[PDB]
């Protein structure tokens, strides 16, 4: 019987020892510790065309973060703040110890600098991870930032988690209706550096066709089986399955491959399709390479492993037959047993793999050129390290990835704390109305509320509070432990049925055992093996990354063992005989601090399980719901939510769209995004001058540090219809409160330039105030520019004033590239920063601050999804005051409540009133709130106000008491960054495009087809002519009478001139849109010849 | 960041009450009695004193050179 | 006959087993009763009269069925009624469906 | 199908001739019936 | 089979040439400018409509009760 505090102790220990962003750090640490050497070893060796010369790659190492200040500097170490300020990359060097082989001698090993890799913040690589708070303050870093992002070119880029279907596993599904295809199975083999999809189909006839990317057409099943090493149909049949009823469906395929008796017949049958026109030996060789390296490379590309691959293929075919016979349903693409999440580790190691392949290619080229020409044998001068250094960076800065996926790395969102945390903990689905649907498997792994509205609904999710992404372990150890446990190999089973006479029905009742989707063997009973694996993992003998499940469907029973990475797994308290393994002593030790969550999971009390293992788990929400049948217990019932869904107080009383909208619009709220915002240089920054921590606070608010970086203020809220400016989701705000700094904010904009040097004779874009060079803006615009060419801090900047004076020599005589402050934006210069870039160019940054006072039209939102602009600002005298004289800060229309069904807002109002009155903390965590509503109302009555939170209100304007009481509360409000100050776009007569002669850049509003049809529907004609012809591309063109081609007027001689007719023809002026003339001339650039036919402007008659 | 000079709802000075209230609450006294005897009875001022963060203490380390 | 509610079929010129399996697929995809295009028909009550709601659309076939009046037949699709009942009936059905 | 297009041509020519009041209604009706009988016999 | 008894089918009639002449003169249109019905349509074939004729169709409408529309008979 663990009460609320006991379970919250476990949850707090989890969030304390393990950070909020742990998946990124875990993946990056796994990459650095293992994958960095794994890529080198899978590369193996550097072999050149010349036989004697060779290179062996011994070991790899990363140094502390540093930069090359000079050409041959000692690589002094830097801090992440310096990388941010100087637009550097927080990267660390890589030294690879490769030993050169010349004339088949080993020689002495040498380590060379192969490139810089960007490192994740707060990881094992950077030193700031373990620094104390005071040292973090001294260096200049915010002590509370969780890390998990790279600093690339001065920008915080974070690799979003990418969710996709599991590779190396076969998924079966029905074929499209009304087609010769009846069943389909697709397997995606993820090799080292490339990915191959193999598609297995069953036609209307029971023949089975296997195809993959390089081989056109469909290869028969038995043909490809014989090509892989199988010699007669009996081996194929027994490899597919052991049940005669399911074995009988392979006969048509076997007799379709009856002509193929030997392996070479299958080989050259494939080779005919692979490449046609060469000799039989070349066909056989080509088929051999494509089968070895393009069929199932995850099993292995060597010819030795080929036989193994064949077995795999047979197993896949088995599933199709099981789908056809009706034994199994098609696999769900949405089940998390089928979906894997790739973090920065897997992606970044793939990127390093491709970069190292390119580097080795270039090194081989240069080495062979040097050898055939004759040069220095040393590898230090042939390193060409930048081939890696730029490449990785080019992937992180742009976000366009090597594998073809896009948007891998995004600039970190720092509007406030919540936006940064959510953007760190984000999983984007690569891929239908079925995939968008919320799946029951998402319980405890993804937040059900946090999802964008629109085309991305259900495709972008946030990792849950207690959700962990698997790191992964080597398959070999799990294979060995499974074989040692007693699993009989499939080839051994087939041999002992064939070589020795045994009962087939004896092994038909056995349970199949799979490992990572590959048929591993057979076992006596699935339940016993699953229990053995679970107990071995719990006792610590087996690794904790192994998850075992037992299906035991009446038609088929199997054992699935998973140890691969990317599985989203959640921790559950193990419950044995109706009593959880965690006991009172464990909770006492947690409270004292003797043991932590990691000690609990190591001891076997709490275990992380995946979806597949949770398939046969039976879980209880609370200890009072626990029964002996139950297998697990939940550490925290309200941990199914995300970072933002845990912000809401009493979220179970709201409607689900309200919570989703709250999650969407809580990232936009203004607040303190970082404690070091003053030294930091961000392109768009916001600051709330007086932010307040919520009065109604959930448990997780203090964990994420939100109450130390708040993004709003408590507002005295009255739910009443005071004037009518709060209708249709609008609010009324006290203007006296605004004049006292209620929601005043500051907006920071950054303008930065580099004094770039380009090839020439000492040619540089020196920063200096301008005197008489071309493109000169005007002497009035340079009034506030200092002598050195950059504006001094704390000066008013209005309109298009220049901040940095730069002159540029022509690329093909000075030109003005000086920075003009945006025309709409007006503000005061806040900060001026001057640095030297790595390449030696002068970098200047100017940050300008603008004060935003709330006004009519500014958008505000509560913690429940009630977004709305400010209808009006009302003085304190006009607002309706109470008997105690307290006037509302925000008035909200009651009609917004019943259709939206947001009871949590009224509950939060009452809770905030109670919190302010009694002063005691209020906890509004879903499913467990302290105190309850009734005690809150009783205490509110005791303190001196009405129990139902209403109170007597007098009309401020007339002084007359209202006939009814008005509810008053302290609901938390946030100011969104969609201000009306920067949301105005209005155009008078101005510039037009050079080509189309239409107005843009201030640009004009596009009228468009739908507005054109509205104007047509009203029947107005001159209004259409005004709105579509007079105010845009109004032109007059002279058209020849006879041919009709557009002519011109000659200014020298009053006579009109026709391009075709010369001077002999008469030309008439016609007023048309210039877009029509452009269309006519573009058709004339074709061979189309439009001849415009003129007619009398008058009706004539 | 720094406590507002006046309560947002009613123009009552609460800035001078931050130091006594914070010092006495940190000393081990329940905020209700401290607020009641300090001289703030309207809950509009209580939410001003109760829900304050004092960010200015952290910011003085990270101050713009200017 | 084999067992009751079962039977067995043998062939003389069966030739290849591929032909045998194609023959089996032909046998399974053989219609026993009912006109083409209809998946299921459900009797429903509309008030003192019972009608049939049909998941398929075959105007001519249903018109040929004995026991159904040709005068009152409603079809979801507008093309077959245009082919059978002319263009004015098609226009009326289009308006009524919208 | 050329018969249908030619019949359409003849019918529209007869209608335009009627709209110009070249001849009365009854003769035009005879022409319509005659052309319909003649070129439906082929079909 | 007879389809003119169906509820969806309005009342189709073939009007004489004098009425068609009066109609086209009052409307001020060429006969082909009217909406046209194919001569192979079953409703036109039932009344024996011939190409070049004009069919008067009375539909049941809730606004006027019976509405009179004119169609043109075309060839195929
Ligand atoms: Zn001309
Ligand atoms: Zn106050």
């Amino acid at each position: 019987m663990l009460d609320t505090e006991s379970r919250w102790a476990i949850a707090e220990s989890f969030f304390k020892t393990r950070g909020l962003v742990r998946q990124h750090l875990d993946s990056f640490n796994d990459f650095l510790r293992n994958k960095l050497q794994q890529v080198i070893y899978e590369q193996g060796e550097i072999v050149t065309e010349v036989p004697g010369l060779k290179i062996k790659l011994g070991k790899i190492r990363y140094e502390k973060p540093s930069i090359r200040e000079t050409d041959k500097g000692p690589m002094r170490e830097i801090t992440p703040m310096e990388a941010r300020l100087r637009n550097l990359t927080y990267s660390s060097p890589i030294f690879l110890s490769m030993i050169p082989v010349e004339n088949n001698i080993e020689g002495e090993p040498i380590e060379i600098y192969i490139g810089d890799l960007p490192i994740m913040l707060k990881s094992v690589a950077d030193p700031t991870s373990n620094l104390p708070i005071d040292k973090l303050i001294e260096i200049g870093e915010d002590p509370k930032d969780p890390g998990g992002y790279f600093i690339v070119n001065g920008s915080e880029k974070v690799i979003i988690a990418q969710e996709d279907l599991a590779t190396n596993r076969v998924l079966v599904d029905y074929g499209k209706s009304g087609s010769n295809i009846t069943h389909v199975a697709k397997v995606t083999s993820s090799a080292a550096g490339y990915r191959v999809q193999v598609m297995i189909e069953r036609l209307k006839d029971s023949t089975i066709q296997i195809s993959f990317a390089t081989v056109p057409g469909r290869i028969p099943f038995a043909i490809i089986m014989r090509a892989l090493g199988f010699v007669t149909d009996r081996d194929i049949v027994y490899a597919v399955s052991l049940d005669p009823q399911i074995q009988n469906e392979l006969l048509p395929s076997l007799e379709q491959a009856s002509s193929i008796t030997s392996a070479e017949e299958a080989l050259d049958f494939i080779g005919n399709r692979v490449a046609i026109g060469q000799k039989r030996e070349n066909r056989i060789q080509k088929a051999e390479q494509v089968i070895d390296k393009y069929f199932l490379p995850h099993l292995g590309t060597s010819p030795e492993d080929r036989k193994k691959k064949g077995y795999y293929l047979a197993s896949a075919v088995n599933k199709i037959l099981e789908l056809y016979l009706g034994r199994r349903e098609p696999d769900d693409k949405d089940h998390y047993a089928n979906k894997r999440v790739r973090l920065a580790g897997d992606l970044f190691t793939s990127l390093f793999r491709v970069a190292f392949k390119a580097f080795v290619k270039d090194l081989v080229y240069q080495l062979e050129k040097s050898k055939v020409r004759g040069r220095r044998l040393s590898l230090t001068a042939l390193v060409r390290a930048d081939i890696i250094t730029e490449r990785i960076r080019h992937a992180l800065a742009t976000g366009n990835w090597v594998g073809g996926r896009t948007g891998v790395s995004q600039l970190l969102d720092r509007t406030n704390w919540l936006s940064m945390l959510s953007h760190l903990r984000r999983v984007v689905s690569s891929l239908n109305f079925e995939a968008r649907d919320l799946h029951g498997t998402q319980w405890g792994r993804m937040c059900p509320f946090e999802t964008p509205e629109g085309p991305n609904s259900g495709l972008v999710k946030n990792l849950a509070l207690l959700a962990q992404v698997s790191v992964g372990i080597n398959e070999s150890v799990v294979e060995r432990v499974a074989y040692e446990l007693g699993v009989v190999s499939v080839e051994d089973v087939i041999r002992r049925i064939s070589e020795q006479n045994e009962d087939v029905e004896k092994y038909m009742s056995w349970s199949k055992v799979y490992l990572n989707g590959r048929l591993l063997g057979y076992y006596e009973d699935g339940k016993e093996l699953a229990k053995k694996i679970r107990e071995s993992r719990r006792q610590g003998k087996l690794s904790d990354e192994v998850n075992v499940a037992y299906i035991a469907t009446d038609y088929l029973n199997e054992v699935h063992i998973n140890c691969d990475a990317g599985r989203v797994r959640r921790p559950l308290i193990i419950v044995n005989n109706g009593t959880p393994l965690v006991d009172t002593e464990d909770i006492k030790k947690l409270k004292n601090g003797e043991i932590t969550f990691d000690d609990l999971v190591k001891q076997g009390k709490i275990e992380f399980i995946d979806a597949e293992e949770e398939e046969n788990a039976y879980v209880a929400l609370n200890p009072q719901d626990l029964t002996p049948d139950h297998t697990h217990l939940e550490i925290w019932p309200s941990a199914i939510l995300g970072i933002i869904a845990s912000i809401i107080p009493y979220p179970e009383h709201n409607q689900s769209p309200r919570n989703t909208y709250q999650s969407a619009m809580a990232k936009q709220s203004l607040g303190l995004y970082a404690s070091n915002y003053q030294i930091r240089t961000d392109t768009r920054a916001h600051l709330l001058h007086y932010p307040q921590m919520p009065l109604v606070q959930t448990r997780m608010l203090g964990v994420i540090g939100y109450n130390d970086r708040p993004a709003g203020a408590n507002a005295i809220l009255a739910i009443m219809s005071y004037t009518g400016y709060n209708m249709e989701d609008s609010i009324i705000m006290n203007k006296s409160s605004i004049e006292r700094g209620m929601y005043r904010s500051t907006f920071f904009r950054l303008y930065s330039t580099e004094e770039v040097k380009y090839p020439g004779g000492q040619e540089d874009k020196i920063i200096t105030p301008e005197a008489g060079v071309k493109g000169y803006k005007g002497k009035d615009y340079y009034r506030l520019l200092e002598d050195n060419g950059v504006v001094s801090p704390e000066v008013e900047v209005k309109g298009g004033d220049v901040l940095i004076g730069k002159v540029s020599p022509p690329r093909f005589a000075k030109r003005d590239t000086s920075i003009v402050t945006r025309h709409g934006e007006n503000g005061i210069v806040d900060l001026v920063l001057i640095t030297e870039t790595l390449e030696g160019n002068k970098l200047v940054k100017v940050r300008v601050r603008d004060l935003r006072i709330p006004e009519i039209g500014d958008k505000f939102a509560t913690r429940h999804g009630q977004k709305g602009v400010v209808g009006i600002l009302i003085d304190q005298v006009d607002m309706p005051y109470t008997a105690k004289g307290i006037v509302p800060d925000i008035i909200l229309n009651p009609h917004a409540l019943p259709s939206r069904m947001t009871i949590g807002q009224i509950m939060e109002a009452i809770g905030g009133k109670y919190a302010a009155l009694s002063g005691k903390p209020v906890d509004a965590t879903p499913f467990l709130e302290t105190p309850k509503l009734q005690e809150m109302q009783k205490e509110i009555l005791k303190l001196g106000h009405l129990p139902d939170s209403t109170e007597v209100v007098y009309d401020g304007r007339t002084g007359q008491k209202l006939k009814s009481r008005i509810l008053f509360g302290i609901v938390y409000y946030q100011k969104l960054h969609h201000m009306v100050a920067d949301k105005m776009h209005a155009r008078a007569r101005g510039p037009v495009q050079i080509l189309t002669r239409q107005p843009t850049e201030e640009g004009g509003l596009r009228f468009g087809e739908m507005e054109r049809d509205c104007l047509i529907g009203f029947g107005t004609a001159m209004l259409i002519k005004d709105r579509l012809l007079d105010n845009s591309d109004k032109a007059v063109v002279y058209i020849c009478d006879q041919c009709g081609y557009v002519g011109w007027y000659d200014r020298s001689k009053n006579r009109y001139v026709c391009p075709v007719h010369g001077d002999k023809s008469v030309l008439h002026p016609v007023t048309v849109s210039y877009a029509f003339k452009l269309l006519i001339q573009e058709l004339m650039s074709m061979v189309i010849s439009p001849r415009l036919i003129l007619g009398e402007k008058v009706n004539l008659g | 960041m720094i406590i507002p000079i006046r309560c947002f709802t009613c123009g009552a000075v609460v800035a001078d009450k931050w130091e006594p209230f914070s010092n006495r609450v940190m000393g081990g006294e329940d905020p209700e009695k401290v607020l009641t005897e300090l001289g703030v009875n309207r809950y509009c001022c209580r939410r001003m004193l109760l829900s304050h963060v004092n960010i200015i203490r952290e910011i003085i380390h990270y101050t713009r050179p200017i | 006959d084999n067992d009751e509610y079962s039977f067995t079929i043998y062939f003389e010129k069966i030739d290849s087993i591929m032909a045998l399996f194609k023959m089996r697929e032909k046998i399974l995809n053989t219609k026993i009763k009912g006109v083409k295009g209809i998946k299921r028909a459900i009797v429903q009550k509309k008030g003192d009269e019972y009608v049939i709601i049909t998941d398929g659309s075959n105007l001519e076939g249903i018109m040929n069925v004995t026991g159904v009046d040709i005068n009152k037949i409603q079809t979801n699709n507008i093309h077959e009624v245009e082919e059978v009942l002319g263009i004015e009936a098609a226009r009326e059905l289009i308006s009524r469906e919208i | 199908t050329i018969s249908d297009i030619e019949m359409l041509l003849k019918d529209t020519e007869i209608w335009d001739k009627l709209l110009r009041n070249e001849l009365s209604i009854e003769e035009a009706k005879k022409m319509f019936d005659d052309v319909a009988r003649s070129y439906s016999k082929a079909d | 089979i007879d389809i003119s008894n169906h509820e969806l089918v309005p009342k189709h009639e073939i009007l004489q040439l004098e009425e068609a002449y009066k109609l086209v003169k009052e409307l001020g249109i060429k006969p082909e400018q009217l909406p046209w019905i194919r001569a192979s349509d079953p409703v036109a074939k039932s009344i024996g409509a011939k190409p070049g004729d004009i069919i008067k169709i009375t539909r049941k409408s809730p606004f006027t009760g019976e509405s009179v529309t004119y169609r043109y008979v075309i060839t195929g």
